[PDB]
């Protein structure tokens, strides 16, 4: 499963 | 790694709008604004629209997994439950947006582990008598996913221990609620 936590998902914005 | 791909997500997302100005029938008045299945994407979306803070009472946005619509009667969401956050007035201010967006980032990231297919979708109600936050599971039964599910969204949201939320069945929700589960 492609899972991403909160920082990565931040750090992508 | 390369940086010329775009962050897939593991499901295709669409993003739904409510406001109560188009039919007396409460189906009629849902907007499909979008759908996005990559995190470029979906800050490409979030950026572009209002803040739930910034709506007027009445309106929802809800972000369902695509292919289940966001209401009561959809196969998915029968048998399901809630969830939900309730907030006073002032947390509009406080806490709505940043709950919200925790809430999106749950969702579109996978952060439930072995019951991330469970989640169905999230609900956010903008109200005059007080803001709701609500993550939709697809059976209410499953007492060890929805479970699992609460704890990991009180963990997300950073709620302490002392700050108690429920689960209710949409079945229940939907009769004229009490809750199923708690934690
Ligand atoms: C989520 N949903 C809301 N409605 C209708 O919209 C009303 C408002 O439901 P709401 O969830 O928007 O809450 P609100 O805070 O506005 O009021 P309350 O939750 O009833 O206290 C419901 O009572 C239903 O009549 C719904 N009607 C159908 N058929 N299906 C749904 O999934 C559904």
């Amino acid at each position: 499963r492609i899972i991403y936590s909160r920082l990565q998902l931040l750090l992508l914005k | 790694p390369e940086h010329y791909i775009k962050h897939p997500l593991q499901n295709r997302w669409a993003l739904w709008f409510f406001k109560n100005d188009k039919s007396k029938t409460w189906q009629a008045n849902l907007r499909l604004i979008s759908k996005f299945d990559t995190v470029e994407d979906f800050w490409a979306l979030y950026n572009h629209i209002q803040l739930s803070s910034n709506l007027m009472p009445g309106c929802d946005y809800s972000l369902f997994k695509d292919g289940i619509e966001p209401m009561w009667e959809d196969e998915k969401n029968k048998r399901g439950g809630r969830w939900l956050i309730t907030l006073n007035k002032q947390q509009r201010r406080s806490d709505l947006d940043r709950f919200w967006l925790e809430t999106l980032l749950c969702l579109i990231g996978e952060s439930f582990d072995d019951y991330s297919d469970d989640v169905c979708g999230a609900v956010v109600n903008v109200r005059a008598k007080g803001d709701k936050i609500a993550i939709w599971t697809t059976e209410c039964e499953n007492r060890e996913a929805v479970t699992h599910i609460g704890r990991v969204y009180k963990e997300r949201l950073g709620l302490p221990p002392k700050i108690v939320i429920g689960y209710q069945s949409h079945a229940d929700t939907a009769t004229k609620t009490k809750n199923r589960f708690v934690v």
